[PDB]
């Protein structure tokens, strides 16, 4: 049979050099029109600024994770739980 | 208005007061035997095209988030329905 972890590291080296393109259009497209609706009503788009809403996103999340991954393995851990995303929150100065 | 108030006095020379009100404005003329005194007539710019626009931004402001885009026409037969 197989071993945890080592496919693990092997899709990690498999999704590391690939720099495509990785939440789908459409349901961030749809949560980008319902999260401009509150502040006015019938708002168009264009196909420009939702890529890049989608590259911003992309990369405030990858930015935050290896940072959490840093705060994992400092307290000798792997797994990453919530107190390590408000330390990276904290650290980082959002608060 | 005066054509109107003809139309119902047709021997032209009568007394009376025309309240007109129209599309886009409404009028108050008095007509002095038969001839209307226009110095002392007076306008009112409000009309039925007036009152469709209020009823159309009252009805946007009372639901702002309507997910129907309404049209001219059905405010107009709002409009003509149920006010009084």
């Amino acid at each position: 049979r197989y071993k945890p972890g080592t496919v693990a590291l092997r899709e990690i080296r498999r999704f590391q050099k690939s720099t495509e393109l990785l939440i789908r259009k459409l349901p961030f497209q749809r949560l980008v029109r319902e999260i401009a609706q509150d502040f006015k009503t019938d708002l168009r788009f264009q196909s420009s600024a939702i890529g890049a809403l989608q590259e911003s996103v992309e990369a405030y999340l990858v930015s935050l994770f290896e940072d959490t991954n840093l705060a994992a393995i400092h307290a000798k851990r792997v797994t990453i739980q919530k107190k390590d995303i408000k330390l990276a929150r904290r650290l980082r100065g959002e608060r | 208005s005066l054509f109107s108030f003809y139309n119902y006095n047709p021997s032209g020379n009568k007394t009376g007061l025309v309240i007109s009100c129209g599309h886009e404005d409404t009028n108050v003329i008095p007509v002095v035997d038969g001839a209307g005194i226009l110095t002392d007539a007076k306008r009112i710019n409000w009309g039925g095209h007036q009152a469709v626009d209020y009823l159309n931004d009252l009805m946007a402001l009372k639901y702002p988030y309507f997910p129907t885009k309404m049209s001219y026409l059905q405010y107009e037969t709002m409009y003509k329905d149920y006010c009084y």
